[PDB]
């Protein structure tokens, strides 16, 4: 009665508006304390992500096989309970699989079998007696993975997952502040590409991580490094072009960094740099540069170089005056410069074209300069600035900004 | 039943579509007329202000303590309640209050057990009996206030700003027609750096700001100043550049304007006076001055000596002769001259190099001379003028200006 009832309260027509998208931009339907899945749920054809979340221990029926662009599956402490028919479409069309999980039974023992699955996250804590990383035995099955995050605030990388690094690309580990045994035992995934410690509280860099060639994007969030010391090494990582060292106690750069001209995404923000040093400009490649909530003394002139930077993000950071070699590039799109000691802009900004949005909220800026009305691409959503420092341009040229801002 | 029915109410998702930013750029969640508070509020971690509007009767649990990106508060007309552990955690996180007390007990007496608190909004109102508030002298308790503006018609500043006056620097107070008086709690400022004092009806400038030797800025708003004539110790406050004696009924200006020349914003639009002397001007590193519609009769050219200016507002003024001393002083960025007598617009103005902004709309204009090509930062939009004085350009200098 209760299944039926569900299958009538929670129509298909309901459902197409419970129908939402993601950051990956996929339509999605959230399942909040529902009794089961409705079928009106597994008649929709057009659904990517289908969100078991809550749901108390809920039989998926072979209709799933109605799901046909079904591909990612969130079952977050949803004991899923499959046959057949079932088990056989999901481990031929699904590939993405978060599973979150508090207890080992949580976890189905299908989720291994699956052929297509190439995402695998999995969160709750996996340290157990006569089960540490044995339940994921099953992964040498599983020849398809590539990401695999484990927020499980694990002590150590199971040697099962470095069986399966020989195909996976991407392992994103968090612990929550637990430090990891790694022992240089990461050298076996020479497939890894983005190698994403996230709140690992490492505080070093061990030699597996640029022991690895394949690494592109390696973020240490919150890793708490004091110092930087380890990026001689990385200039043999050719593919590495994103180190994203924010959220650490690093107190100073080092001249060094200056080895590494591949860099592009060096994301730096929400440290304790008292300033990023000219030989950090060394690297002309860089191209997204971010420095905000840092304790910077300056912003230097060898800005200038970075002919390539598209946003430089310093908010909140202490830079009493803008140089002009920052208006030198033209590059520049999205100008985080609020919350500062910023005494005024320059109206070299009218020099800059590709700037879509610039945060000038507080700051000590004086006035709006008439210059920012030359950009074109600029409108009042990109213009983000309290409303009198707003009023204080002149009214035809905010008329302008209105007028190409609402069309 | 009631928190079984907020979180039943609000989903995560409804909170993503509340998501929003506030006046300092923080994300905001504007909760509105509710029955209480939700524990899903409190499972959103990126939050980083808290809007709470009229909902009394509400207790903070313990579960504020999953949202560490905390930095402001917005408890509106909202009577609160508290756990030790919000305390403790509030206590070490949260440093940015904005509460409205429409009733006294709408106030909740738990803002003073922290010390990381830095920003402090009081707006609201107040009763005869001020010094009797107890809540306001437990800021001792705080250590980081920063930031202190109360909205309310207090008449006595309360021995809670002198015992925190070491830490305190920004004042704003909006009496509404309320007499301000017992100003030496304001004379036992020392650390004070802002002071924004709007309709306060303070009479005469007070030996309490004069008291202050490091007082960055100050704001008689809305107060009856008919005569500047305790300017004499002025001189004491040398981090003073601000002076925005706005909307203000100053009928003259004498020479002791001279004891302080660290002055650099000048602020007396809408002032009563006449003629200005010879003795505003000294003052060269003024860079910022206003007269805005004031009814001044005209410009004597003393203004040549100020060169560092950068902003001369004299705007819907009576002035019927603007001498070319202030077109020789080229600093001056910002000039706004409207709806005065002048009569015809200087055909030398293309010598001033570094001339942003030149207001001077709704003069008596004839005819705009050819040389505004000259003028590198004037334009239309920055000469504000009547469009039969914009038609006014010669076909050349047409195809220079739409070009710039």
């Amino acid at each position: 009665l209760r299944q039926l009832n569900l299958n009538n309260e929670w129509t298909l027509d309901k459902l197409r508006q419970r129908l939402t998208k993601n950051a990956q931009d996929k339509l999605e339907l959230h399942l909040f304390m529902l009794s089961g899945i409705p079928d009106t749920v597994f008649d929709l054809v057009e659904l990517e992500v289908l969100k078991l979340e809550l749901i108390p221990d809920v039989t998926i029926p072979p209709s799933i096989a109605q799901l046909t662009g079904l591909k990612e599956l969130w079952l977050y402490h949803t004991a899923a309970k499959i046959e057949a028919p079932a088990l056989a479409f999901l481990r031929e069309n699904l590939r993405a699989l978060h599973i979150k999980f508090t207890d080992i039974k949580e976890i189905p023992l299908w989720i291994y079998s699956l052929k297509t699955l190439e995402e695998l996250h999995l969160t709750g804590n996996l340290s157990a007696e006569n089960n540490r990383y044995i339940v994921i035995d099953g992964l040498r099955e599983l020849k398809r993975l590539k990401v695999l995050r484990l927020k499980s605030n694990l002590s150590k990388l199971p040697q099962v997952v470095t069986d399966v690094g020989v195909h996976l690309q991407k392992l994103s580990i968090n612990n929550e502040g637990t430090k990891l045994i790694v022992l240089n035992s990461l050298k076996k995934m020479v497939n890894l590409t983005e190698l994403e410690l996230i709140r690992c509280d490492l505080e070093r860099i061990p030699h597996s991580i640029f022991s690895l060639h394949n690494l592109q994007e390696i973020d240490l969030k919150d890793n708490n490094l004091k110092t930087i010391e380890e990026i001689i090494s990385f200039q043999h990582l050719h593919r590495l072009t994103c180190l994203k060292l924010w959220y650490n106690h690093i107190a100073y750069i080092p001249i060094q960094i200056g080895n590494l001209t591949n860099l592009e995404r060096l994301y730096l923000n929400r440290n304790k740099i008292e300033k990023i040093p000219t030989q950090l400009f060394y690297c002309r490649k860089l191209r997204y540069l971010d420095l905000s909530h840092n304790n910077l003394t300056f912003l230097p002139a060898d800005i200038g170089l970075l002919q390539n930077l598209q946003n430089l993000a310093v908010t909140a950071n202490r830079i009493e005056a803008l140089p002009p070699e920052l208006f030198q590039c033209r590059k520049l799109r999205a100008l985080h410069l609020g919350n500062n000691v910023l005494q005024s802009l320059p109206s070299r900004v009218g020099e800059l074209t590709n700037l879509t949005q610039i945060e000038l909220r507080g700051n000590r800026l004086e006035c709006l300069p008439v210059e920012l009305g030359e950009c074109p691409l600029l409108k009042r959503s990109g213009l983000v600035v309290e409303e009198d420092l707003f009023s204080t341009l002149p009214p035809e040229v905010k008329e302008r900004l209105w007028r190409a801002d609402k069309e | 039943l009631k928190q079984l029915n907020l979180n039943n109410e609000w989903t995560p998702d409804k909170l993503r579509q509340k998501l929003q930013t506030n006046a300092h750029n923080r994300l905001e969640l504007p909760l509105i007329m509710l029955s209480g508070l939700p524990d899903t509020v409190f499972e959103i971690t990126e939050l980083q202000s808290l809007k709470l509007e009229i909902i009394k009767n509400v207790m903070i649990p313990a579960t504020i303590a999953q949202l560490d990106n905390l930095q402001e508060l917005c408890l509106h007309q909202c009577s609160v309640k508290i756990h030790s552990a919000a305390l403790s955690f509030l206590k070490e996180n949260l440093k940015v209050l904005s509460v409205k007390f429409d009733d006294m007990r709408e106030l909740p007496p738990w803002m003073y057990g922290l010390r990381n608190l830095e920003e402090l909004y009081l707006v609201g109102s107040l009763s005869h009996d001020i010094s009797k508030n107890v809540t306001l002298e437990s800021l001792r308790d705080l250590k980081s206030l920063k930031i202190l503006s109360i909205k309310s018609n207090v008449s006595k500043i309360p021995q809670a700003v002198v015992d925190v006056s070491s830490h305190l620097q920004k004042m704003c107070v909006h009496n509404d027609g309320t007499k301000l008086v017992m100003l030496n709690n304001l004379k036992k400022m020392t650390n004070l750096t802002e002071l924004e004092l709007v309709h306060c009806d303070l009479e005469r400038i007070p030996h309490a700001v004069f008291s202050l030797l490091s007082l960055q800025e100050l704001d008689l708003k809305e107060n009856n100043l008919k005569s500047i004539e305790e300017i004499v110790s002025f001189q004491h406050l040398r981090k003073l550049t601000v002076l925005k004696l706005w909307y203000n009924s100053i009928a003259y200006i004498p020479e002791h304007i001279k004891k302080l020349t660290s002055l650099e914003r000048l602020f007396f639009s809408h002032n009563k006076v006449e003629v200005l002397p010879s003795h505003l001007f000294l003052c060269n590193k003024i860079r910022y001055l206003d007269l805005s519609y004031n009814d001044i009769r005209f410009i004597p050219p003393e203004i040549g000596v100020l060169q560092s200016l950068q902003y001369f507002s004299i705007t819907c003024n009576k002035v019927e002769s603007l001498p070319d001393e202030l077109y020789f002083c080229k600093k001056l960025k910002t000039l706004k001259i409207g709806k005065n007598s002048l009569s015809v617009l200087s055909p030398k103005i293309g010598n001033l190099l570094f001339l942003s902004y030149l207001d001077i709309k709704g003069n008596h204009f004839e005819v705009l001379p050819p040389e505004l090509g000259d003028c590198r930062a004037l334009k239309r939009a920055g000469l504000v003028v009547e469009d039969a004085l914009f038609e006014t350009l010669p076909s050349d200098v047409r195809e220079q200006m739409k070009a710039d």
